[PDB]
C-alpha cells in the first residue's frame, strides 16, 4: 500500500529510507563548500552564492565557530544548518565544565552523531536536510567529519558538498595524490580557492564570495579563524592565474 | 490578438464545489461558439478492453484536424487524471496510461494544437500535480460561493418564471439563506411554488419563501447535499 | 487498513512487516563478518570496505569496544551503529555502578535486546537497522558469541556469520564443527585461530583480501583489542608461507 | 482531517480561514462611534414567541467605560469575556487605573492564536480558534472614544461605523454616506436603528432588538425597554416625511 | 497545485523542499508591501498601512522594539506579537544581565533560532510575518531581512511585501547614492519614500498611508506617523 | 494525554462535533416543562421498549442539585451524569465560598460554561445532553427556566421542550399556552404538561414522570397514581370537545 513515504519511521520494502534520501537531495540544492585535511590541522572553505548588489560583502558568516578550536560549515537550508552548530556549542560547554580540558574532534562528532539520529527514530519532529562538515584540532593530530543527513559520518582527508560536489570532489583526489605525504598548512589555503573556482562551471551563472577559514597549530596555535588582510586576495590572484 | 502578436490560452480550468452550475457554463458556450462541441464523459475513455482508452484519445484530436474550429470538454476527469502512485492496488497502472496519451496527443513532439481544451471535475486534489502545470492550461477559474450581492442575481433570473408577488424583494431572502452552493438556491424557487398546494394559496407570497429557508436549507441539512463538504476528498 | 505495513501491529497473516524490513536494511553496507570460538578466547573477523580514497582507514571502523572485558561487532549501517554504540556503552557502564562488577556477554546481549524490543512495540519509534554482535569471554561459561536482531531475540551461535553470502559461509563452516565434533576451536594460542578463520573465510567469499580489506578484533581473556594494518598484514604473509 | 496549524497555498491558515465567514451564520451587531459617544446594537434573533428578551444578551460590560457586543456563535463569547473582564480588572490592580481601549483589544486578539496541538515551551491548551466576532468600544482621556472589532484572525481595526455578521456587506456599504464627524449621540441612535429596520426579518420593536451607549461620565449604559419604544416611534417620523 | 505533502511541516518533498515553509513565504508575498534602506550612520524604513474599509483605522506596521532598535511588520500581522515579544525579552535580558544593548547581527540569530524549533517539529509551524531589523551599535547600522525559511542576510536595503521586489530596481541605481548620505537624516528619507512609489499601483500615498521609522546614532528610534510624514510626502 | 483537537470548523462555518452532538437530543427521550406564577413543573417521558424496571431504585429522570433548584435532562443519558456530578459540587463551592446558596442564573451559566470548555479543550468532545434547569431563587418567588443547549447556548423560556417530537410539542405550547398570561396555579400547570406528553408518550402511564418544583425548598414529584388522575379528566375533556 501506498504510504511509504509518509512518515519517517516507516521502513521502505527496498530496506531504504524516503525521509532520508529526500533529505539527501537538499543538500546538493544549496550553496558548496570544501574542505582540506593538513597535517597539524584542517582548511575549511565555501563559496557563498551572491543574490543581488544589495549584499554588504563579508558580513554574512558561512562557517560557524563552535568552543575554539572546532570549526564548522554546512551546506543546506539555513536554519537547519545553524541549529546543529547552536546545539553543537552547548555540548563543547557543557563538556569543558564537567570534564575540563575541551572535548576533541572525534568525540566531537558522537554528539551530533546521536543528536542527529534521535530526530530520524520518531515521528515527531524531522532530520536535518544539511551536511555540516566539521573539525579542527585536536589532542592528538588532527581528525575532520563530513555529517550526512542520515548521521553517517567518518573521516575525511577531504569534503566536498552542495551543488560543484561532483566537480570540487575529483579535485581533491588530486591534491591527494600531489601531496601523498603531507601538505603544509599555507599552501593549502591557495589549493582550497582553486577548487572552489573550478568548481564555479555550474554556479557561474551568479556572484560568488570566497570565505576561507583555517586552524592549525604552525601559525594560530590551536586557534580557529577566517582568513583577512593581504591573505585572502593573494589566494585569489594565485587561484585566478591558472585559469 | 493578432495585432500585439499573442498567444490565445489552449486550455482553462474549471472545478469549483460541486453544485455550482460549471456544467452550465459548458453548454452556455457552446450556444455562443455556433460549431463542432465534444462532451466527453469521465468514464467513457476507459474502455473493457487493456490498451483501447489509448485509441480512446487519438479518436478526439483526431477530429480536430477534420472539423476546424470546435470544442473539446472532459466532465469528471478525475476518474481519467493519473498520479495515482503504484504500491498496494497493482491495477493503477490502467488509468494513468491514458493520461500518458492524452498528454502526448494534447503537447507532444510536434506541437500539434488548433481548439481549445477543457478539463472539469469535482475533485481538485486527486488530480495529476503535472496536468495542473501550465503550458496545457493557462487560464485558471475556480468557482466560489455567491455572496450577498451574488445570490441576489440567482433569485432575480429566476423571478421572470413561475410565480413572484409584486412587492417582495429577494434580497431578503437570499440574505437569511447562508453561503451555500448554486444547485441549492434554484431548489428554494422550485419548492416555494410547492407550498401553494398543500397551504391552499394561489400564488407563492413572501410567508411560503421564508418556509422554503427552513426546508430547503435547514431541513435537508441532514446529508444529501456538498456545501463544501468536500474540499480535497 | 492499509497500514498494516507502516506501524507495527497484527497483521491479518499474522506477521510483522516492519520488523521484516528491518532485516533488509542490516545488509545495506554489504559487509560479511564472521567470528569462531578458540580455546581459551575468541577471535572475530569483518570485512574492511573504503569506498573513497578521502576517508582515512584508521577513522574508519565497524568494530565497537564497548569495555575491556566485551568486545562488539555491528553489520549495518553505522549511523544505526553508533546510536546503539554510545547507547549500549551507557548500560554496560551503569552495571558496573550499580551492581559493582563487569556485566557478562549474555546479559549485555539480553538488555539490548529488550531495548531493541521498545524499539519495536513502541508504535511512535522505529526498530534499528543493525544487528548487534558481542564478543566477549566471560568468567564461567568462557568464550560466547550472542546475537541480537531488530526484533528483539538474542541468541547464542557456535560460528556466527552475516552479510548476503552468510548462507555460503555459515554452511562452509558447518561441515567443520560436524566433521570434528566439538564445539570449540581446540587451539589455545590466540593467533591460530585468527590464520584458522581467514582461510575459511577466504575459500567461501572467493576473494583474496588485504591489509586494508580487512580489520580483525581479538577478545581475550580480561582484554580486548583490535588489531592494526601491520597485525592483520602479518596474518596474512604467514597463511600464504605455511599453506 | 489535518492539523490547525496548516498553511494554505493562499498565503493564510487553515480553521481561523472559516470562522471569518461563521461570522455571517449569526445575528447583525451594528454600532457607530460618534464624538458624543458610542452607539451599540444587536439582534436577539428570536425564533419562537415565547423567547423571553432580557434572556439572551448580546452586550457585555467590560468595565464602566468599557464594552462590547457579540455576534455569530456565541459560545466562544463567553470565554472571551471572562479574560476581558479579567485583564481590565487585573490591570486596575496592578496600575491603578483603567487599561485603554486599544491597549485591551492586543490582549484580547493574542486568544484566537492559542489553537494547536502539543505546545512546546509552555503550556496553551486550545482546541479551536474562537469563531465568535467583538466590537470593542469605549473612552479614554487621550485619543477619545474608540470602537474596535476583534477579529477571529487576531488582528484589530478602528472603526467609525461598522457592522458585522449577516450585514457585514448591505448594511456597511449604507454607513459610508450616513456618517459624519458631526453626528451627534441623539442623531446617532436613531440613525443605527433605522438600518436595524430594514434588515431586520420581523418588524422592529424593544423585544427583538437591545441597543446600549457608552459616554464619558455615565459610561457603559444599557437602553431600557421604555427608551427603546420611544426611540421606535421617533423613527417612524423620520422615515416617511415628504 | 494543493498536492503532494500539506500536511506537516516535518514531512520533506521529493524535489527537496517544504511546502509549509513555501506556504508561508506567500503571505509576505501578498501581504503588506514596504521597503527599507541603510546608510552608514542611520537607517530608514519606509510602510504603507492598509485597512478593510475607508472609515476604518490603519494598524502601525512598526512595533517599536527598545530605543536603539526596532522592526517592521508585514505578512502575517498577528504572528508579528509573538516574535516581537520574544525579541524584546531578548533585548532586555541582555540589559539586565550583560547589561548591554543587543547587536543587530546577534539578534537575527536569535529569532531564526525561535522559528527552526517550529519548523523541525510537529504541533508548530513557522511564523510568516516579515521582519525588517535595523538598529545602531557600535559597528554601525546594520538591517536585516526576516523569511519564515530562517534565511537572515545583512542588506542596505530591502522590500517585502506585495510587488515590493518591483521596488528593488530604484535601490539598485541609487545603491551608490544613499550610502555616501551621513548626517542628512531629510534627503535619505526621501530616498526611501521615492522607492516606494515606484510600487505604487491603485493608490498613492497619503498623510495616513505613509509610516516612516528612522534610526541613528545621534537621533534615536522615533516612528513618524500622521501629519509627521506629510513633508516627505 | 490525548491532545488532538477533535472539533473542526467546517468550510461553511459550523462545527461537525457540535452539529452532530444535537442529534443526540433529538433522539433521546422527550423532555418539556413549564412555569406559572409562583410554580413551575418539569415532565419528562420514558423509554417503553423495555419493561420489568424497578421504580424505586431506577434514578429519577429530572436529577436534584439543590433544595431550591433542579435539573432535567434530556438525549444521552450516559454523559449526563457528568454535567450533574460537577453541578451539585459547585453547589457547594459556590456556597462554601461565597457563603451564598447558588441562584438558577448562575447555575445555568456553570452548566453551559463547562459544556463551553469541552468545545475549546483540544483531546475531548462536547456533551451530546441538552438539560433543564428550573428553581427559585433564595427569596425569590419567581420561577426561572433556563435551557441548556449542547453547544453551550443558554437561553429562557416560558415554556420549550427537547429531545423528540419537539416541533410537535412546541407548536402545541405557543397556541394552548401564553407566555404573558401564565396559568396562576399549580393543577392548571399539571394538565398542560400531560397534555404535552400525549403527542408523544401515545397513551402511556409509567412512561410518564412528571416533577412539581414549588418555592421554599419544596420537592414535591408527582406518583404513578397521581399522573394517572389529571391523564382520565384529560381524556374526557378531549375526544367529547
Amino acid at each position: 500500500g501506498t504510504g511509504y513515504d509518509l512518515s519517517n519511521s516507516v521502513f521502505s520494502p527496498d530496506g531504504r529510507n524516503f525521509q532520508v534520501e529526500y533529505a539527501v537531495k537538499a543538500v546538493e540544492n544549496g550553496t558548496t563548500s570544501i574542505g582540506i585535511k593538513c597535517n597539524d590541522g584542517v582548511v575549511f572553505a565555501v563559496e557563498k552564492l551572491i543574490t543581488s548588489k544589495l549584499l554588504v560583502p563579508q558580513k554574512n558568516v558561512k562557517i560557524q565557530v563552535v568552543d575554539r578550536h572546532i570549526g564548522c560549515v554546512y551546506s543546506g537550508l539555513i536554519p537547519d544548518g545553524r541549529h546543529l552548530v547552536n546545539r553543537g556549542r552547548e555540548e563543547a560547554a557543557s563538556f569543558k565544565k564537567l570534564y575540563k580540558t575541551p572535548i576533541p574532534i572525534p568525540a566531537f562528532a558522537d554528539r551530533l552523531g546521536q543528536y542527529v539520529q534521535a530526530h530520524t527514530l520518531y515521528n515527531s519532529v524531522r532530520p536535518f536536510g544539511v551536511s555540516t562538515i566539521f573539525g579542527g584540532v585536536d589532542k592528538n593530530g588532527a581528525h575532520l567529519y563530513m555529517l550526512e543527513p542520515s548521521g553517517s559520518y567518518w573521516g575525511y582527508k577531504g569534503a566536498a558538498t552542495g551543488k560543484g560536489r561532483q566537480s570540487a570532489k575529483a579535485e581533491l583526489e588530486k591534491l591527494v595524490d600531489h601531496h601523498p605525504e603531507g601538505l603544509s598548512a599555507r599552501e593549502a589555503v591557495k589549493q582550497a580557492a582553486k577548487i572552489i573556482y573550478l568548481a564555479h562551471e555550474d554556479n557561474k551563472e551568479k556572484d560568488f564570495e570566497l570565505e576561507i577559514s583555517w586552524c592549525s597549530l604552525s601559525e594560530t596555535n590551536g586557534l580557529h579563524k577566517f582568513v583577512k588582510g593581504d591573505l585572502l586576495q593573494e589566494a585569489i590572484d594565485f587561484a585566478q592565474k591558472e585559469i | 490578438f493578432a495585432t500585439l502578436g499573442i498567444d490565445p490560452p489552449k486550455g482553462i480550468l474549471l472545478y469549483g464545489p460541486p453544485g455550482t452550475g460549471k456544467t452550465l457554463c459548458a453548454r452556455a458556450v457552446a450556444n455562443r461558439t455556433d460549431a463542432t462541441f465534444i462532451r466527453v464523459i469521465g468514464s467513457e475513455l476507459v474502455q473493457k478492453y487493456v490498451g483501447e482508452g489509448a485509441r480512446m484519445v487519438r479518436e478526439l484530436f483526431e477530429m480536430a484536424r477534420t472539423k476546424k474550429a470546435c470544442i473539446i470538454f472532459f466532465d469528471e476527469i478525475d476518474a481519467v487524471g493519473g498520479a495515482r502512485f503504484d504500491d498496494g492496488a497493482g491495477g493503477d497502472n490502467e488509468v494513468q496510461r491514458t493520461m500518458l496519451e492524452l498528454i502526448t496527443q494534447l503537447d507532444g513532439f510536434d506541437p500539434r494544437g488548433n481548439i481549445k481544451v477543457m478539463f472539469a471535475t469535482n475533485r481538485p486534489n486527486t488530480l495529476d500535480p503535472a496536468l495542473l502545470r501550465p503550458g496545457r492550461i493557462d487560464r485558471k477559474v475556480e468557482f466560489s460561493l455567491p455572496d450577498l450581492e451574488g445570490r441576489a442575481n440567482i433569485f432575480r433570473i429566476h423571478s421572470k418564471s413561475m410565480s413572484v408577488e409584486r412587492g417582495i424583494r429577494w434580497e431578503l431572502i437570499s440574505r437569511l439563506c447562508p453561503n451555500s452552493t448554486g444547485a441549492e438556491l434554484r431548489s428554494v424557487c422550485t419548492e416555494a411554488g410547492m407550498f401553494a398546494i398543500r397551504a391552499r394559496r394561489k400564488v407563492a407570497t413572501e410567508k411560503d419563501f421564508l418556509k422554503a429557508v427552513d426546508k430547503v436549507i435547514s431541513g435537508y441539512k441532514k446529508f444529501s447535499s456538498t456545501s463544501r463538504y468536500m474540499q480535497y476528498n | 487498513a492499509g497500514y498494516d505495513r507502516h506501524i507495527t501491529i497484527f497483521s491479518p497473516e499474522g506477521r510483522l512487516y516492519q520488523v521484516e524490513y528491518a532485516f533488509k536494511a542490516t545488509n545495506q553496507t554489504n559487509i560479511n563478518s564472521l567470528a569462531v570460538r578458540g580455546k581459551d578466547c575468541t577471535v572475530v573477523i569483518s570485512q574492511k570496505k573504503v569506498p573513497d580514497k578521502l576517508l582515512d582507514p584508521t577513522t574508519v571502523s565497524y568494530i565497537f569496544c564497548i569495555s575491556r572485558t566485551i568486545g562488539m561487532v555491528v553489520n549495518g549501517p553505522i549511523p544505526d551503529a553508533r546510536n546503539a554504540a554510545l547507547r549500549a556503552k551507557a548500560e554496560a557502564a551503569e552495571f558496573r555502578y550499580k551492581y559493582g562488577y563487569d556485566m557478562p556477554c549474555d546479559v549485555l546481549a539480553k538488555r539490548m535486546a529488550n531495548l531493541s524490543q521498545i524499539y519495536t512495540q513502541r508504535a511512535y519509534m522505529r526498530p534499528l537497522g543493525v544487528i548487534l554482535t558481542f564478543v566477549s569471554v566471560d568468567e564461567e561459561l568462557g568464550p560466547s558469541i550472542y546475537k541480537t536482531d531488530p526484533a528483539g531475540y538474542y541468541v547464542g551461535y557456535k560460528a556466527t556469520a552475516t552479510g548476503p553470502k552468510q548462507q555460503e559461509i555459515t554452511t562452509n563452516l558447518e561441515n567443520h564443527f560436524k566433521k570434528s565434533k566439538i564445539d570449540h576451536i581446540n587451539e589455545e594460542s590466540w593467533e591460530k585461530v585468527v590464520e584458522f578463520a581467514i582461510t575459511h573465510m577466504i575459500d567461501a567469499l572467493g576473494t583474496e583480501f588485504s591489509k586494508n580489506d580487512l580489520e580483525v578484533g581479538v577478545a581475550t581473556k580480561d582484554k580486548f583489542f583490535t588489531l592494526s594494518a601491520e597485525n592483520i598484514e602479518e596474518r596474512l604473509v604467514a597463511i600464504a608461507e605455511q599453506d | 482531517d489535518r492539523g490547525v496549524s496548516t498553511f494554505s497555498p493562499e498565503g493564510r491558515l487553515f480553521q481561523v480561514e472559516y470562522s471569518l465567514e461563521a461570522i455571517k451564520l449569526g445575528s447583525t451587531a451594528i454600532g457607530i462611534a460618534t464624538k458624543e459617544g458610542v452607539v451599540l446594537g444587536v439582534e436577539k434573533r428570536a425564533t419562537s414567541p415565547l423567547l423571553e428578551s432580557d434572556s439572551i444578551e448580546k452586550i457585555v460590560e467590560i468595565d464602566r467605560h468599557i464594552g462590547c457586543a457579540m455576534s455569530g456563535l456565541t459560545a466562544d463569547a463567553r470565554s472571551m469575556i471572562e479574560h476581558a473582564r479579567t485583564a481590565a480588572v487585573t490591570h486596575n490592580l496592578y496600575y491603578d487605573e483603567d487599561i485603554n481601549v486599544e491597549s485591551l483589544t492586543q490582549s484580547v486578539c493574542d486568544l484566537a492564536l492559542r489553537f494547536g496541538e502539543g505546545a512546546s515551551g509552555e503550556e496553551r491548551l486550545m482546541s479551536r480558534p474562537f469563531g465568535v466576532a467583538l466590537l470593542i468600544a469605549g473612552h479614554d482621556a487621550d485619543d477619545g472614544y474608540q470602537l474596535f472589532h476583534a477579529e477571529p484572525s487576531g488582528t484589530f481595526y478602528r472603526y467609525n461605523a461598522k457592522a458585522i455578521g449577516s450585514g457585514s456587506e448591505g448594511a456597511q456599504a449604507e454607513l459610508l454616506n450616513e456618517w459624519h464627524s458631526s453626528l451627534t449621540l441623539k442623531e446617532a441612535e436613531l440613525l443605527v436603528l433605522k438600518i436595524l429596520k430594514q434588515v431586520m426579518e420581523e418588524k422592529l420593536d424593544e423585544n427583538n432588538a437591545q441597543l446600549s451607549c457608552i459616554t464619558k461620565q455615565d459610561g457603559f449604559k444599557i437602553y431600557d425597554n421604555e427608551k427603546t419604544a420611544e426611540l421606535i416611534k421617533e423613527l417612524k417620523e423620520k422615515e416617511a416625511a415628504e | 497545485f494543493r498536492n503532494n505533502y500539506d500536511g506537516d511541516t516535518v514531512t520533506f518533498s521529493p524535489t527537496g523542499r517544504l511546502f509549509q515553509v513555501e506556504y508561508a513565504l506567500e503571505a509576505i508575498k501578498q501581504g503588506s508591501v514596504t521597503v527599507g534602506l541603510r546608510s552608514n550612520t542611520h537607517a530608514v524604513l519606509v510602510a504603507l498601512k492598509r485597512n478593510a474599509d475607508e472609515l476604518s483605522s490603519y494598524q502601525k506596521k512598526i512595533i517599536k522594539c527598545d530605543e536603539h532598535m526596532g522592526l517592521s511588520l508585514a505578512g502575517l500581522a498577528p504572528d508579528a506579537r509573538v516574535l516581537s515579544n520574544y525579541l524584546r525579552q531578548q533585548c532586555n535580558y541582555s540589559s539586565l544581565v550583560f547589561n548591554r544593548k543587543l547587536a543587530v547581527e546577534r539578534a537575527g540569530h536569535l529569532l531564526c533560532d525561535k522559528a527552526q524549533k517550529n519548523t523541525q517539529s510537529y504541533g508548530g509551524r513557522p511564523y510568516g510575518v516579515g521582519l525588517l531589523i535595523i538598529g545602531y551599535d557600535k559597528s554601525g547600522a546594520h538591517l536585516l531581512e526576516f523569511q519564515p525559511s530562517g534565511n537572515v542576510t545583512e542588506l542596505y536595503g530591502t522590500a517585502i511585501g506585495a510587488r515590493s521586489q518591483g521596488a528593488k530596481t530604484y535601490l539598485e541605481r541609487t545603491l551608490d547614492t544613499f550610502i555616501k548620505i551621513d548626517g542628512n537624516p531629510d534627503e535619505l528619507i526621501k530616498a526611501g519614500v521615492e522607492a516606494i512609489s515606484q510600487s505604487l499601483r491603485d493608490e498613492s500615498l497619503t498623510v495616513d498611508n505613509l509610516s516612516i521609522a528612522i534610526v541613528g546614532k545621534d537621533t534615536p528610534f522615533t516612528i513618524y506617523d500622521g501629519e509627521a510624514v506629510a513633508k516627505y510626502i | 494525554g490525548y491532545d488532538r483537537a477533535l472539533s473542526i470548523f467546517s468550510p461553511d462555518g459550523h462545527i461537525f462535533q457540535v452539529e452532530y452532538a444535537l442529534e443526540a437530543v433529538k433522539r433521546g427521550t422527550c423532555a418539556v416543562g413549564v412555569k406559572g406564577k409562583n410554580c413551575v413543573v418539569l415532565g419528562c417521558e420514558r423509554r417503553s421498549t423495555l419493561k420489568l424496571q424497578d421504580t424505586r431504585i431506577t434514578p429519577s429522570k429530572v436529577s436534584k442539585i439543590d433544595s431550591h433548584v433542579v435539573l432535567s435532562f434530556s438525549g444521552l443519558n450516559a454523559d449526563s451524569r457528568i454535567l450533574i456530578e460537577k453541578a451539585r459540587v459547585e453547589a457547594q463551592s459556590h456556597r462554601l465560598t461565597l457563603e451564598d446558596p447558588v441562584t438558577v442564573e448562575y447555575l445555568t451559566r456553570y452548566v453551559a460554561g463547562v459544556q463551553q470548555r469541552y468545545t475549546q479543550s483540544g483531546g475531548v468532545r462536547p456533551f451530546g445532553v441538552s438539560t433543564l434547569i428550573a428553581g427559585f431563587d433564595p427569596r425569590d418567588d419567581e420561577p426561572k427556566l433556563y435551557q441548556t443547549e449542547p453547544s453551550g447556548i443558554y437561553s429562557s423560556w416560558s415554556a420549550q421542550t427537547i429531545g423528540r417530537n419537539s416541533k410537535t410539542v412546541r407548536e402545541f405550547l405557543e397556541k394552548n399556552y401564553d407566555r404573558k398570561e401564565p396559568p396562576a396555579t399549580v393543577e392548571e400547570c399539571v394538565k398542560l404538561t400531560v397534555r404535552s406528553l400525549l403527542e408523544v408518550v401515545q397513551t402511556g402511564a409509567k412512561n410518564i414522570e412528571i416533577t412539581v418544583v414549588k418555592p421554599d425548598s419544596d420537592i414535591v414529584a408527582l406518583s404513578s397514581e397521581e399522573i394517572n388522575q389529571y391523564v382520565t379528566q384529560i381524556e374526557q375533556e378531549k375526544q367529547e370537545q
